[PDB]
């Protein structure tokens, strides 16, 4: 372990890799993005650039595919997205290596979540605040990326909670190429897979069962050629849950979910919970203070191989 | 009990504080150090024990050690811990709030008398000391009962009362704002941010104001039973509630003696007062039970523990766990997690098992090496990069390589059937005609003791078995070159010969080896003797438990002697066991075999199968099977692309080749990538000669200049179909392009390498943003010295 001291003065909020592996973006609640570059000669992380982005916390970031540029959204809890796109005729560790692009002041609730779609959708977004809406923005002219058009706008949750009650959003779009076009959004308690359906609007086509209590992440496995999908979730109880997705009323596909596994190993809440290249490792964070690694044993079952102290 | 955090005092890093002891009889000074964090970092100092009921406590920050002890009959005590005065109000009462100011101001909070104020406000240097009263320079406040109070600014004071909250400046007799509230109990202002308060009240319900709003009234957030309930009935209350000293928008709330909640709050601007939300509450539980109240310890790196006083008294302290608020993996297996305390990123490169040694023999960074390395290109290579650093995946690329070179020597494709790639269950279980497959399998021959024995030439070529005495013995020699003599002898025995078998073994150089091969020469004698001897025992015996499969299959093959224990442990390769069960079988029994193998096979999902399945969409089936055993889409992909497209279509090859190539366009392989796509192009020709791959299309239609119309709809000189007309002409020496053969050398900035450059540099190239068409090399000598397109009117920085 080689820890290195990303500079914020307040919380790191998200971290986020890039396609290639290489760049890593970090927000905070110091209303600053940093993006920290891996070098190849001294093999340790160094700042590229480091810019002020909002007005309030910044709470999530994704890096935009690589074949449409580098563009790294920004969603923070002033009720903005802001996209950001580095111009490389600018010096390092001034601020104006990453330039902006465009506000996205339609969400009327503090922001929690951004996800950018897979590349084979299009330049597409995904947002979610505390208002219950889920917002898809495309980029439809390509002539400038500043025009972007609100699309789909769908309400996963009736009524937004109260200021004194906590609240966490997650979102994870499906990463298959071969499969229709899904979106797995977590409301409060709740888990709705969203699939674009023939009329092009998105519809309710799966629920995940369980989750008595907050979930905290969400995360959709990478289809390596396998029938079957895998999505991860870690609830404020102490359950890593790997939903098991088969995929076989106006929509081309009905799926069925079934409970592959159920952990109880952290014993606290689980915060985060990703997934690997291959969908072969998967790593949770919890309040025991311990990152636990989880593989497929040969009966499909999970278990975990390695576990990280901090 | 109460305590209480005192900064402005100590130089060194010590924090001080406070205490009060639950039987409210001593006030206790301590200090304590942060960096470490044993109990016995709790240094006691002093104690003032003569004390009747402490209702609160303040302390002084311009002076140090001066210490206001209020009580419930009405003295007050301001004495000095590292003089000694009692003062009281002029009709005595009970004291509920304290407060002294920067510049040595004192104010008082008291109880309700119809006769005199509450809020007094006075100072100690112009204080008759001939009485134990206290002339007030402020009075305000009358026929009220102020609760709590605290200093704002040098002239400023917040005070509550039991039906208002005020603020009074020193400076005007009239208060600035009076807002009507229940919830006026122990003010806390942040330390971040001097505009925000929180008080709670009698039910409990804590709120958090701002005082902007107050000025102009709502509370800037309200949480519901949140503390302790009974503020009006008990004036000895512990303090469950603290704001943040480590961080802004942070407060922790102890409940029920066992955890604290720490509340982290988010704010967004509605556009200068900040409206506030709840983000996220973390709890701890405390190391020991029963805790009344607690306070905060500050440390380095934006750490966090708390020192806790216990309902019995004790003091002790605790630190906060560094808990990974996110945890992502990459690529190329690489850990990064991220704390919800500090600001430090935690990274485990790849460089209960370790993390460092899971990620390194995981498959994803064992399919990131050979991709590097070179992988699936050319199976020889694949089965030299295999044998230069797990076997059965050499044995089923040693079939491919065979199955390929088979293919590509013509040997297979004549005929009118293609049989390239054909399994050995297609091939010898048959299915336009019997006669007619029969016929072209003897013509594919033509290049017995059974029914059919084209069947079997046929799987003894598939297999590669087809050999002779001369290449027996040529393979017996390189492989005892190579230095595997177990494996030798195996194929020997293999053969049948075992008088060989005993002759290669025996010319070794281990004494292990030679013993071995002394066992085996038994059996050239032991052959009309069937009965338990002990030899055939104890070589039942030695081939369990012998490590080496070669010579567990040779022991069990002298031994009792019956080829069925040879061809059934999976311990050897699959495709010496077809071997033997090609050479010395029955039709019946071989049959029975197949069916057995195939069927393990194809639901086990080994790569060894494709013997008997071949490139079929039962091999399809088993390379599935395959990929939910391992995701070894790598292996899977570079396996399917031998006849694929070419002979079916199936959207799982389709996916499993996709797949691979985001995953080399994420490890950054796109050289890799390219070779990959050359590599099926190259193998989907069919028998016609059709390709079958889907390439990529066309990207450049180029205008013609004179007719204007598509040129796509000539090595050496390219022109537009429709006319005969040539492409625009370079920017840089006005010649047509896409010619070679140019009169001159462009020389832009080992010869064969500077003649490659040389022929590379005379291609086209457009600027995309202008189109305007200049020569590689053109381009390349003339933006080393301008930054403008060379063509006249246009203003286009086509270098970046
Ligand atoms: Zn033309
Ligand atoms: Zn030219
Ligand atoms: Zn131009
Ligand atoms: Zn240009």
């Amino acid at each position: 372990m080689q820890p290195f001291d990303s500079g914020h003065d307040d919380l790191v909020h998200d971290v986020v890799y890039d396609f290639y592996g290489r760049h890593v973006a970090t927000c905070s609640s110091d209303q600053h993005i940093k993006v920290f570059k891996l070098d190849k000669d001294t093999s340790n992380w160094e700042l590229s650039d480091s810019w002020r982005a909002h007005d309030s916390s910044i709470v999530a970031i994704d890096w935009a595919s690589p074949e449409y540029g580098r563009i790294i959204a920004s969603a923070s809890y002033d009720k903005t997205v802001k996209l950001w796109e580095e111009d490389p005729d600018q010096e390092e560790c001034s601020g104006r290596r990453w330039n902006k692009l465009c506000t996205l002041n339609d969400s009327k609730g503090s922001l929690y979540s951004v996800k950018f779609a897979p590349a084979h959708l299009g330049l597409k977004l995904a947002c979610l605040g505390n208002d219950g809406i889920l917002r898809l923005y495309d980029a439809l002219e390509p002539s400038d990326l500043r025009s972007w058009t609100l699309t789909s706008e769908m309400k996963v949750l009736s009524i937004p909670p109260a200021n004194h009650l906590q609240s966490d959003f997650c979102l994870s779009w499906c990463p298959s190429r071969f499969s229709p076009e899904k979106l797995a959004v977590s409301a409060l308690e709740q888990a709705i897979i969203y699939q674009r359906g023939k009329d092009g609007k998105l519809h309710v086509a799966a629920k995940l069962p369980g989750h008595k209590s907050l979930i905290r992440s969400i995360s959709w496995a990478p289809s390596i050629g396998r029938w079957y999908q895998l999505i991860a979730t870690g609830c404020k109880d102490g359950r890593i849950r790997i939903f098991k997705i088969t995929e076989k009323a106006e929509l081309q596909s009905n799926l069925q979910v079934e409970l592959l596994s159920e952990h109880d190993d952290h014993n606290g809440e689980v915060w985060s919970v990703s997934w690997n290249l291959t969908g072969t490792i998967l790593s949770s964070a919890g309040d025991d203070g311990k990152v636990r690694l989880w593989k497929a044993t040969y009966s499909n079952e999970f278990k975990c191989m390695s576990v990280i102290t901090a | 009990g109460l305590i209480k955090k005192v900064t402005h005092w100590s130089y060194d890093n010590l924090i001080d504080y406070l205490s009060v002891n639950p039987t409210r009889d001593e006030v206790t000074h301590y200090k304590v150090d942060p960096e470490n964090e044993s109990d016995e970092s709790i240094i006691k100092l002093h104690t003032v024990k003569d004390f009747g009921s402490i209702t609160c406590l303040d302390y002084s920050e311009s002076e140090i050690g001066m210490i206001g002890v209020g009580e419930k009959n009405g003295y007050l005590r301001i004495f000095n811990i590292s003089y000694d005065i009692r003062v009281r109000a002029k009709k005595q009462r009970c004291i509920n709030s304290l407060g002294i100011n920067t510049n040595g101001l004192i104010a008082m909070g008291l109880d309700r008398n119809k006769h005199d104020s509450s809020l007094q406000i006075w100072d100690m240097n112009y204080h008759d000391d001939s009485h134990e009263t206290i002339n007030p320079m402020f009075s305000y406040c009358t026929n009220e009962s102020i609760v709590s109070l605290k200093f704002l600014n040098d002239t400023s004071v917040l005070a509550a009362s039991t039906k208002f909250l005020k603020e009074i400046d020193v400076r005007s007799p009239n208060p600035i704002y009076q807002h009507p509230t229940r919830l006026t109990y122990d003010i806390k202002l942040n330390p971040f941010n001097d505009w925000q308060f929180s008080t709670y009240g009698d039910d409990g319900t804590l709120a958090i104001w701002d005082r902007r709003k107050l000025s102009d009234a709502s509370p800037l957030l309200t949480f519901e039973k949140l503390v302790g309930s009974g503020a009006a009935s008990r004036k000895y209350m512990n303090s469950c509630f603290r704001w943040s000293c480590v961080r802004n928008n942070e407060f922790a709330t102890l409940h029920r003696g066992d955890t604290i909640k720490r509340w982290r709050l988010g704010y967004y601007c509605d556009s200068n007062i900040e409206n506030l939300f709840v983000s996220s509450v973390h709890d701890t539980n405390t190391m020991y039970d029963r805790v009344a109240t607690f306070d905060y310890i500050p440390r380095s790196n934006n750490g966090t523990s708390l020192i806790c006083m216990r309902q019995s008294g004790t003091i002790y302290r605790m630190p906060i766990s560094e808990v990974c608020s996110k945890a992502i993996l990459n690529n190329r297996n690489s850990l990064l997690l991220s704390n919800f305390e500090n600001t430090e990123i935690d990274e485990i490169r790849v460089n209960f098992w370790k993390p460092e040694k899971l990620l390194e023999k995981d498959i994803s960074v064992i399919m990131r090496t050979r991709a590097s390395l070179g992988y699936g290109l050319d199976p020889m290579n694949t089965v030299e990069m295999i044998d230069s650093s797990n076997a059965y995946i050499r044995n089923t690329w040693r079939w491919i390589a065979i199955a390929k070179a088979s293919v590509d020597d013509g040997t297979m494709v004549s005929g009118d059937l293609d049989l390239g790639y054909e399994g050995v269950i297609g091939i010898w279980n048959g299915i336009l005609s019997d006669k007619q497959l029969n016929k072209e399998m003897e013509k594919i021959i033509k290049l017995a003791g059974s029914p059919k024995y084209v069947q079997r030439r046929l799987c003894l070529i598939i297999s590669g078995w087809d050999l002779s005495r001369s290449d027996y013995e040529d393979k017996y020699n390189i492989i005892m070159k190579n230095g595997h003599y177990e494996k030798a002898a195996a194929w020997a025995v293999f053969f049948g010969d075992i008088p060989k078998a005993v002759e290669i073994l025996g010319s070794a150089k281990k004494e292990r080896l030679r013993l071995i091969a002394t066992a085996i020469a038994g059996y050239l004698a032991y052959k009309d003797l069937p009965g338990n001897n002990a030899w055939r025992q104890q070589c039942r015996k030695m081939s369990s438990e012998l490590d080496d499969p070669y010579l567990r299959v040779i022991f069990a093959f002298i031994a009792d002697n019956d080829w069925w224990d040879i061809l059934y442990e999976p311990a050897i390769s699959l495709r010496e066991r077809l071997g033997v069960a090609l050479r010395f079988l029955n039709d019946t029994d071989l049959t029975t075999f197949l069916d057995r193998t195939s069927s393990t096979v194809i639901e086990n999902g080994e790569l060894e199968g494709l013997i008997l399945t071949g490139i079929t969409p039962n091999g399809i089936d088993l390379l599935q099977s395959y990929v939910n055993k391992t995701s070894d889409v790598q292996s899977a992909a570079l396996i399917s692309i031998f006849g694929s497209p070419r002979y079916f279509r199936d959207q799982r090859v389709d996916e499993w080749i996709q797949t691979y190539r985001d995953m080399l366009k994420s490890w950054e392989l796109f050289s890799m990538r390219a070779r990959f796509d050359v590599l099926r192009s190259k193998l989907s020709r069919t028998k016609t000669g059709v390709l079958t791959a889907d390439i990529k299309p066309r990207q450049i239609y180029i205008q013609c200049q004179n007719c204007k119309q598509n040129i796509n709809t000539p090595r050496h000189k390219y022109c537009c179909p429709h006319c005969g007309s040539s492409f625009p002409r370079c920017a840089i020496c006005l010649m047509p392009l896409g010619t070679s053969n140019l009169p001159f050398v462009i020389n832009g900035t080992n010869r064969e390498l500077v003649s490659r450059k040389l022929k590379l540099n005379e291609w086209f190239s457009f600027c995309l943003s202008c189109n305007h068409g200049m020569h590689a090399g053109h381009a390349e000598e003339w933006f080393d010295r301008h930054n403008v397109c060379p063509t006249p009117g246009c203003t286009c920085q086509c270098n970046k």
